[PDB]
RNA sequence: GGCUAAUCCCCCAUGUGGACCCGCCCCUUGGGGUGUGUCCAAAGGGCUUUGCCCGCUUCCGGAUGGGCCCGCGUCCCAUCAGCUAGUUGGUGGGGUAAUGGCCCACCAAGGCGACGACGGGUAGCCGGUCUGAGAGGAUGGCCGGCCACAGGGGCACUGAGACACGGGCCCCACUCCUACGGGAGGCAGCAGUUAGGAAUCUUCCGCAAUGGGCGCAAGCCUGACGGAGCGACGCCGCUUGGAGGAAGAAGCCCUUCGGGGUGUAAACUCCUGAACCCGGGACGAAACCCCCGACGAGGGGACUGACGGUACCGGGGUAAUAGCGCCGGCCAACUCCGUGCCAGCAGCCGCGGUAAUACGGAGGGCGCGAGCGUUACCCGGAUUCACUGGGCGUAAAGGGCGUGUAGGCGGCCUGGGGCGUCCCAUGUGAAAGACCACGGCUCAACCGUGGGGGAGCGUGGGAUACGCUCAGGCUAGACGGUGGGAGAGGGUGGUGGAAUUCCCGGAGUAGCGGUGAAAUGCGCAGAUACCGGGAGGAACGCCGAUGGCGAAGGCAGCCACCUGGUCCACCCGUGACGCUGAGGCGCGAAAGCGUGGGGAGCAAACCGGAUUAGAUACCCGGGUAGUCCACGCCCUAAACGAUGCGCGCUAGGUCUCUGGGUCUCCUGGGGGCCGAAGCUAACGCGUUAAGCGCGCCGCCUGGGGAGUACGGCCGCAAGGC
RNA sequence: UUCCCGGGCCUUGUACACACCGCCCGUCACGCCAUGGGAGCGGGCUCUACCCGAAGUCGCCGGGAGCCUACGGGCAGGCGCCGAGGGUAGGGCCCGUGACUGGGGCGAAGUCGUAACAAGGUAGCUGUACCGGAAGGUGCGGCUGGAUCCUUUCU
RNA sequence: GUUAA
RNA sequence: CCCUACAAGG
């Protein structure tokens, strides 16, 4: 059994795209695709899709990449450099929007969960609203 | 730790030990001198070291250095002690204040005359 | 003992009203109303004297001040773990303005504690202050708020208010006065003395201003306060001069003796004028009061300045204090002489041993300047207790292993609640300070006015993604079923062969043994070597592996019984039943300890032989404990992979043990090696992670002192934690 | 070409690096300093039991014992509980001293050997146990953090 | 035997 | 002061 199921998917990811491979599985459930729908709307993943594992219900993640690259090692650039948990268990942590932090100047983002849904840093902004700092991404 | 060890013990604040039991942390302390002795210097080191044992106010009987050339201090010489030890003499770490007390300030000393305690020679 | 006044005390009356008992109503803890009964008021004084002023009585309300109560927050030690009899609650009283074990009678047997009670140590707490990028650390002097105390301890009286610093009573210590019976006293008010200390001021002026007490007022008191004095203690402003001036006096320092430096610095010329000296001379002060008016509004009038003949103005007017630290690196600034591991320097690194940029002096230089250094202390740098923001294979650090208690943490779906969380509004967030703006002292320091702040907590309303809780569902984790497997896993009993030792018989004779070489020793009481028999103890050769099993310690001949773990298959049942684990408990190599037994071989100690300069050793000959068994202790370790446990994720290649399958090979569990990505100070690690992540536990925080001392707990002890 | 002396190349171990004529351990001697245990000896705190108990509030009495009285009652006075403090006995705790006594830190060039580092010359380390001027030696078990295929200390 | 280069 | 700046020796 999990302990985190989102830390885990953030790792599933981070650890895929750090071998450069074409999609990624995950357990599914309702709260992570919600981080899905972000992540793609926001270009760090090509999107995502519910399919069947042996039965289960799993969620595709298909990953992004730059282009081949120059001299040695031509391994292509990440678009997702970064993606770290935030808030966890016993030590969640819960931002008021005026402590919504800004990730990279604004060229990363910071994913809340708020009781308007789920939120991009700017999307929880605008809607005035704070929640639990899920993680960051750039 | 995990979160929950540090909520559970937290952190450690620790304190310092004063290189300088001068009591009350007093900048300086009076005394009488007990003894006035000479001592050797460690390894690197060779020479005749002057030393006192000086009997303090502190309730402390602690060695102090008398720095500089001169020195008159005697077995009852009144003196001020300020702490500031000798890299070379283990146990010493306070100095006499010169120009204090019975402690005659270095004469002829015309450089860093107010470490020495001597006064301004006139000039002409 | 006697006399006497009042705004002193008392009785009676009046009763607006109020207090109390009982009833009813409203309201909801003792709030408000109402009815009967009862109980409760008072002080006079002044005059500009037929009417005003000061004041008195009762009640309701306001305002200010305060008491008590509750939530939350508030240092270190667990080497302080159990604390409690007014203790916890009850009923009824006492007490108070008032609740309450606040106090008492009686009844009950409770209350508190690892979310740290109890005990010990330290300490007034805040607004703030200092530091820091922040988080935070440190702090609580001055000023403002609260508390506490008034020589130490207890106590009440008076009063609206005190259990009262300059009130009272008692005890104690101390000082002083005593005709010795007995008395007086309390600067932690201002100033001053003395003691202690490194160290902290005038026995100042004034009540003019602000503020306070009493008075109708005049006014009186006010060491509160407003000022002056002393101390570079701090901060800010200012001076010791400005311009000219030589290819450059002298002196002094270097030198290659040519010259270079101090340096336009001085001298000297000119200019300005800190000090000082005259003359003027404040603001802070307009009220109270008085007159008009109406003792109101409003309008007039008069008194009053400690600071101080000070500030500030105007006139005149002298060229008129500079010191201290430092100069090897860090760190800005170099030469000569003296000295010779001396004398001495030193923040850390270090420097001095006869050419020292480091000592001491000098010349020169750097830094800051009425200061400059030193010592002490706080924050910083120190992500060096790491929340932001660290670690544990070999650097300090994984607990010797397990079981599991509290606790922390928790798979997928739906619904309720809305505790955490988030949002809006609103109350609170004193002043000062900090920040910004503007403004007042010629500036500044200092000061004034204004602006902006927020966390936190209260209240109302709202949201529901996540965490929580309740309810229902699920099957991917977990457990179970059925069928199979491999294993030195454990416990008990039995049993086999090889070898050593010993005893017995045979045979045989001069040595054997041991070493580098020897000797001790053993042998003619016949040893060694050889054959046969017997007894006993201990350990299991080959198989055997780089192998297997176990949580670790650890486990190896063979057989039986009893018993733990684990792996695979089939997807059969349960339906989150999970992970971790402080403390507890159990296990735990060897040595060691107790009681009893055993004792072949080995062997601490020890007895000897050698060796050696010695030889309390290494080599050789003996040999006790012990090594073995039962039972009970001990609880350690290089108890090691020097690597805590679980889970998910991230190329492969090769060897191997064990299982399943359509059996080149595929799939699962385990054991190794090399390697993708990645990690690492490196060495190395690398699907058996030291990689990427989540959860929980343990531990580290420079070396020595020291795994010591003390305390506790444990053990018979050794000794362990 | 085994050995002695000097040397070249590869490799390995190392705690050496003015580099084996290196490094380095413990006892002991001399000097300075902090410190543990400690009979006895004094100072203080604290808890328990019993006893004595000022002031004062409170409660009872207040009587043909006192004062006032409008006879209701008041005052004085007496007694009691509590009670600051004190006494005796006992128990724990802390501080000073302390004969005698244990070890420790530190101080260029004193003494004895040579334990460790290279296979350090008997591989080392280790828990325990006994033993010895000292480092150590030996037993049993463990680990690798062990080199490789006569005898001899120092600097 | 100590301390240096 | 002889050794090498010393310790120790003469
Ligand atoms: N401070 C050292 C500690 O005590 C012991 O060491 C001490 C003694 O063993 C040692 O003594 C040495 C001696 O071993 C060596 N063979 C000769 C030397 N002269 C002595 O030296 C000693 O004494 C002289 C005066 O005589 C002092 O000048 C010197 O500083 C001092 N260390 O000196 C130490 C005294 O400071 C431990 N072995 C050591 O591990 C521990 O840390
Ligand atoms: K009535
Ligand atoms: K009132
Ligand atoms: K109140
Ligand atoms: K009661
Ligand atoms: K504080
Ligand atoms: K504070
Ligand atoms: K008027
Ligand atoms: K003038
Ligand atoms: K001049
Ligand atoms: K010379
Ligand atoms: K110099
Ligand atoms: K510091
Ligand atoms: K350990
Ligand atoms: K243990
Ligand atoms: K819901
Ligand atoms: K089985
Ligand atoms: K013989
Ligand atoms: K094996
Ligand atoms: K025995
Ligand atoms: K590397
Ligand atoms: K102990
Ligand atoms: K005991
Ligand atoms: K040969
Ligand atoms: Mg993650
Ligand atoms: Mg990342
Ligand atoms: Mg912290
Ligand atoms: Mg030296
Ligand atoms: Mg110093
Ligand atoms: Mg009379
Ligand atoms: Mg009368
Ligand atoms: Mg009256
Ligand atoms: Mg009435
Ligand atoms: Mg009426
Ligand atoms: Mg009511
Ligand atoms: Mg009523
Ligand atoms: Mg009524
Ligand atoms: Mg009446
Ligand atoms: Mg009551
Ligand atoms: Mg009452
Ligand atoms: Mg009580
Ligand atoms: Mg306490
Ligand atoms: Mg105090
Ligand atoms: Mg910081
Ligand atoms: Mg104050
Ligand atoms: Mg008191
Ligand atoms: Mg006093
Ligand atoms: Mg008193
Ligand atoms: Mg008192
Ligand atoms: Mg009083
Ligand atoms: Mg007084
Ligand atoms: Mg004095
Ligand atoms: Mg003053
Ligand atoms: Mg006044
Ligand atoms: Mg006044
Ligand atoms: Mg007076
Ligand atoms: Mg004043
Ligand atoms: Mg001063
Ligand atoms: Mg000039
Ligand atoms: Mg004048
Ligand atoms: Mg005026
Ligand atoms: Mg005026
Ligand atoms: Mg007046
Ligand atoms: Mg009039
Ligand atoms: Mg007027
Ligand atoms: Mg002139
Ligand atoms: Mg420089
Ligand atoms: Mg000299
Ligand atoms: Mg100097
Ligand atoms: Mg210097
Ligand atoms: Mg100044
Ligand atoms: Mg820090
Ligand atoms: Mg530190
Ligand atoms: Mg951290
Ligand atoms: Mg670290
Ligand atoms: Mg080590
Ligand atoms: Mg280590
Ligand atoms: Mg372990
Ligand atoms: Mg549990
Ligand atoms: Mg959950
Ligand atoms: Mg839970
Ligand atoms: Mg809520
Ligand atoms: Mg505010
Ligand atoms: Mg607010
Ligand atoms: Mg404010
Ligand atoms: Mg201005
Ligand atoms: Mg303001
Ligand atoms: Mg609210
Ligand atoms: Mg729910
Ligand atoms: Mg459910
Ligand atoms: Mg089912
Ligand atoms: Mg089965
Ligand atoms: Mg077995
Ligand atoms: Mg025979
Ligand atoms: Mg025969
Ligand atoms: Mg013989
Ligand atoms: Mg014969
Ligand atoms: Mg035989
Ligand atoms: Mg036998
Ligand atoms: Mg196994
Ligand atoms: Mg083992
Ligand atoms: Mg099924
Ligand atoms: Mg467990
Ligand atoms: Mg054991
Ligand atoms: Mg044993
Ligand atoms: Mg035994
Ligand atoms: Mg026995
Ligand atoms: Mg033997
Ligand atoms: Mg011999
Ligand atoms: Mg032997
Ligand atoms: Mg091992
Ligand atoms: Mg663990
Ligand atoms: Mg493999
Ligand atoms: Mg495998
Ligand atoms: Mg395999
Ligand atoms: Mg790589
Ligand atoms: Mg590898
Ligand atoms: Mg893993
Ligand atoms: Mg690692
Ligand atoms: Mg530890
Ligand atoms: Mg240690
Ligand atoms: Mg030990
Ligand atoms: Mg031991
Ligand atoms: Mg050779
Ligand atoms: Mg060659
Ligand atoms: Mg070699
Ligand atoms: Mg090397
Ligand atoms: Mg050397
Ligand atoms: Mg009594
Ligand atoms: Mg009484
Ligand atoms: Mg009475
Ligand atoms: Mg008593
Ligand atoms: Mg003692
Ligand atoms: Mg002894
Ligand atoms: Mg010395
Ligand atoms: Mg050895
Ligand atoms: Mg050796
Ligand atoms: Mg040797
Ligand atoms: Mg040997
Ligand atoms: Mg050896
Ligand atoms: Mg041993
Ligand atoms: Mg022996
Ligand atoms: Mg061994
Ligand atoms: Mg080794
Ligand atoms: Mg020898
Ligand atoms: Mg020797
Ligand atoms: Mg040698
Ligand atoms: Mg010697
Ligand atoms: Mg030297």
């Amino acid at each position: 059994m999990l302990t985190d199921p989102i830390a885990d998917m953030l790792t599933r990811i981070r650890n895929a795209t750090r071998v450069y491979k074409e999609s990624t599985d995950v357990p599914a459930s309702r709260f992570k695709e919600e981080i899905l729908r972000i992540l793609a709307r926001e270009g760090f993943i090509k999107g995502y899709e519910r399919v069947d594992v042996d039965g289960k219900p799993y969620l595709r993640v298909y990953l992004k990449y730059g282009p081949r690259r120059q001299g040695p090692d031509p391994r292509p650039e990440q678009v997702i450099h970064h993606i770290r948990r935030i808030s966890k268990p016993g030590r969640r942590v819960y931002v008021g929007v005026k402590e919504i932090p800004r990730v990279r100047r604004g060229l990363g983002i910071a994913i809340l969960s708020t009781s308007k849904g789920v939120l991009t840093d700017r999307e929880a902004r605008k809607l005035g609203v704070g929640g639990e700092l899920i993680c960051e991404v750039w | 730790p995990t979160i929950n060890q540090l909520v559970r013990k937290g952190r450690e604040k620790v304190r310092k030990k004063s290189k300088v039991p001068a009591l009350k942390g007093a900048p300086f302390r009076r005394g009488v001198c007990t003894v006035v002795r000479t001592v050797t210097p460690k390894k690197p080191n060779s020479a005749l070291r002057k030393v006192a044992k000086v009997r303090l106010t502190s309730g402390y009987e602690v060695t102090a250095y008398i720095p500089g050339e001169g020195h008159n201090l005697q077995e009852h010489s009144v003196v001020l002690i300020r702490g500031g030890r000798v890299k070379d003499l283990p146990g010493v770490r306070y100095h006499i204040v010169r120009g204090v007390y019975d402690a005659a300030g270095v004469k002829d000393r015309k450089k860093s005359r107010s470490k020495y305690g001597t006064k301004k020679p006139k000039e002409a």
